[PDB]
C-alpha cells in the first residue's frame, strides 16, 4: 500500500500560497523524519527540509530562500508543508519521503507537481487515433489518443486501466498560448483489434476529471 | 556543506556490459552514501545504503563500494529496464546533500 | 532486598532510559546544526554509550548547546550509575566480611 | 545535616565554581597562542564540563602552559568531587543497612 | 593562522536581484564565521554571525549559510541601501582575522 499520497497537482498564482500534504501508511515510529524534496524540471533532487511528527520540529536548507514552513498532524498521520509568495521559480515537482532516521530515503512519494501562473486550469481534450483505411498493416497496429487543450501539468495516460502497458508512448508535452498538448501510442498484435477493446484512460488531477475513450476503427 | 560530485553526466554503455558511477565527496564522509534510482517520470527509488548494502527487492546485478571521499555504483551487465537517472545522497553531517545526477544511456 | 542492592540495580534501569532518552534528544538537538554528526539514532546510540562511560572516543560529539546538555546528563548518569555500583559492592563487602571476624 | 552527605554538596557547589572559573582562566590563558581553539567562553565552558567529568573528546583542548596547569585543576576537581559522592553513598548504604540486621 | 579568501573583490548586480559573496577558509573552522557590512565613511556593522544566526535589526533580506571552510552571506532582492564593503571575520583559531573584502555595485 502506497506509504505515502501525495496530491498529484497545485496550481497558484504569482504571490499566492499554497499548502501541499503527504499522508502516510504502514508502520510508524517515533523515530519517523518526513523529508521534502525539490526537483526543478531537467534538473536534479534538493533537499528542502524535514520534520520530525512525533516531536513536532522542523529543520530547512540554508542555502536556499525559505519559501518552506513544515508542520504535521499526529491524529490524521498527514505531514504539510506551506508554500508561500511563490514566482515561477517555485515550480517543480514536490517530494516528499520518509526516514527512520537512519539516513537513507527508504520510501517516497509519487509527487505533487506545482505551477505557478496567472493562467486557468482547464481540462484536456481526448480524440482517438485510428489508422487510416489505406493504411495497410503488418502483425502489429498502432493506435493513439490525443490530448490537448490542457493545463496546468500533469496529465496521466494509461491504456485498458495499465494491463497494457506494454508497447505504450506518452510522448513529452508542448506548451503553447497557455495550453499543454501531449500524444500517446500503443502497439498491439494486430490481429487482436479491435476483436478486443483499447480504451485510453486520462486522468487531469489539477482539475479533478478523469475520460476514458474507445478506440475504433474509421466508419 | 558536504558537495557530492558526480562525474560524468551521462554514461553510454553497450547492451550486457559492466558500467561504473562515481561519486566525490568534498570531504570524508566514511560509507554514509546511498543511492537513489529515478526512470522517467518517475520518483526515486533507493537502490544501495551505506555504499555497499543492498536492499531488497533489487536485482543481485546492482552494488556499490568506496569509503571515505570516493564512492562507485556498478551493474554487473546492464539492461534496458537500466536506463534512468542515477543520484547518491550522504548523511554523514547536517544537511543531508544530493548529487548533481548522472544519466545511463545504452 | 537490600538498599544500596536496590538502588543500584535501579541505577541501571535509569541507564538504559536514559541512554535511549538520549539518543532520541541528541538527534532532535544535533539536527539542524551545519556540519553536526550526531544526526542518525543508531551512531547516537553509540555516542551515548561511550559518554555515559566516559571513554569519548570524539568520533562523535555534540555541537549544539541542547546537545551538549543532552551530553552533561548522559555523563553525569553514567557516572553516577558505575558510582553508585561500587558503594554497593563495598556495602556488601564490608557487611559481609565483618561476619568473617 | 551528615559529615559525608554536607562534603558530598560542598563538593558539588565547589565544582561549579572550578567549572565557571576555569572557564574564564581557560580563555585567558588560551588568547594569544596561535592556533589555540579554547578561545571563547560558552565554548570553554563545554570544555570543562567534559574535562571535568573526564570524557574528554578531544574536541577542544588547552595548548599552552598555564591552560594545561588550568586543566589539571578542572580535573582533580571534578574527579575529587565525583569521588566524593561515591564515598557518600557508601557511608549511606553501609550506616543504614546495619540496622536491617 | 586561517586565511580567509573573499572572491569576487567586486560584485555587480541589477536591482531587486539576489547576490551572493562567498568566503573561503584556509582549513575547516566549523561555523565560526561572521559577517561584516561597512558603507562608505562608515564603521562595520555586524550582519551575521556563526555562519546563520541573524542579528536584531538587520532587514530579513540578509541571510548567512556555510561551514568547514566555504562560507556565503545572501541577499535577496538587493537594493541601494546595500551598496557597500563587506567582509568575513573568524574566532575558529587565535588570533581572530579578516577577509580581504567585497565592494557590491549595482
Ligand atoms: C551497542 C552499540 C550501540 C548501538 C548502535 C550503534 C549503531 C551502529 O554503529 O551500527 C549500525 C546499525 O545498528 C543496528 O542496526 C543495531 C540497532
Ligand atoms: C551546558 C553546555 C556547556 C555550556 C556552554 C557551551 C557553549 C555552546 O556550545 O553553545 C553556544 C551558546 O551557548 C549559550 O548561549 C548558553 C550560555
Amino acid at each position: 500500500q502506497v506509504q505515502l499520497q501525495q496530491p498529484g497537482a497545485e496550481l497558484v498564482k504569482p504571490g499566492a500560497s499554497v499548502k501541499l500534504s503527504c499522508k502516510a501508511s504502514g508502520y510508524t515510529f517515533t523515530s519517523d523524519w518526513i523529508h521534502w524534496v525539490k526537483q526543478r524540471p531537467g534538473h536534479g533532487l534538493e533537499w528542502i527540509g524535514e520534520i520530525i511528527p512525533s516531536y513536532g520540529r522542523a529543520n530547512y536548507n540554508e542555502k536556499i530562500q525559505k519559501k518552506a514552513t513544515l508542520t504535521a498532524d499526529k491524529s490524521s498521520s498527514t505531514a504539510f508543508m506551506q508554500l508561500s509568495s511563490l514566482t515561477s521559480e517555485d515550480s517543480a515537482v514536490y517530494y516528499c519521503a520518509r526516514e527512520r532516521g537512519d539516513g537513507y530515503f527508504a520510501v517516497w512519494g509519487a509527487g505533487t507537481t506545482v505551477t505557478v501562473s496567472s493562467a486557468k486550469t482547464t481540462p484536456p481534450s481526448v480524440y482517438p487515433l485510428a489508422p487510416g483505411s489505406a493504411a495497410q498493416t503488418n502483425s502489429m497496429v498502432t493506435l493513439g489518443c490525443l490530448v490537448k487543450g490542457y493545463f496546468p501539468e500533469p496529465v496521466t495516460v494509461t491504456w485498458n486501466s495499465g494491463s497494457l502497458s506494454s508497447g505504450v508512448h506518452t510522448f513529452p508535452a508542448v506548451l503553447q498560448s497557455d495550453l499543454y498538448t501531449l500524444s500517446s501510442s500503443v502497439t498491439v498484435p494486430s490481429s487482436s483489434w479491435p476483436s478486443e477493446t483499447v480504451t485510453c484512460n486520462v486522468a487531469h488531477p489539477a482539475s479533478s476529471t478523469k475520460v476514458d475513450k474507445k478506440i475504433v476503427p474509421r466508419d | 556543506d558536504i558537495l557530492l560530485t558526480q562525474s560524468p553526466a551521462i554514461l553510454s554503455v553497450s547492451p550486457g556490459e559492466r558500467v561504473s558511477f562515481s561519486c566525490r565527496a568534498s570531504q570524508s564522509i566514511g560509507t554514509d552514501i546511498h543511492w537513489y534510482q529515478q526512470r522517467t517520470n518517475g520518483s526515486p527509488r533507493l537502490l544501495i545504503k551505506y555504499a555497499s548494502e543492498s536492499i531488497s527487492g533489487i536485482p543481485s546485478r546492482f552494488s556499490g563500494s568506496g569509503s571515505g571521499t570516493d564512492f562507485t555504483l556498478s551493474i554487473n551487465s546492464v539492461e534496458s529496464e537500466d536506463i534512468a537517472n542515477y543520484y547518491c545522497q550522504q548523511s554523514n553531517r547536517w544537511p543531508f546533500t544530493f548529487g548533481s545526477g548522472t544519466k545511463l544511456e545504452i | 532486598s537490600a538498599l544500596h542492592w536496590r538502588a543500584a540495580g535501579a541505577a541501571t534501569v535509569l541507564l538504559v532510559i536514559v541512554l535511549l532518552a538520549g539518543s532520541y534528544l541528541a538527534v532532535l538537538a544535533e539536527r539542524g546544526a551545519p556540519g553536526a554528526q550526531l544526526i542518525t539514532y543508531p551512531r547516537a546510540l553509540w555516542w551515548a554509550c561511550e559518554t555515559a562511560t566516559t571513554v569519548g572516543y570524539x568520533d562523535l560529539y555534540p555541537v549544539t548547546l541542547w546537545g551538549r546538555l543532552v551530553a552533561v546528563v548522559v555523563m553525569v548518569a553514567g557516572i553516577t550509575s558505575f558510582g553508585l555500583v561500587t558503594a554497593a559492592l563495598a556495602t556488601w563487602f564490608v557487611g559481609r566480611e565483618q561476619e568473617r571476624r
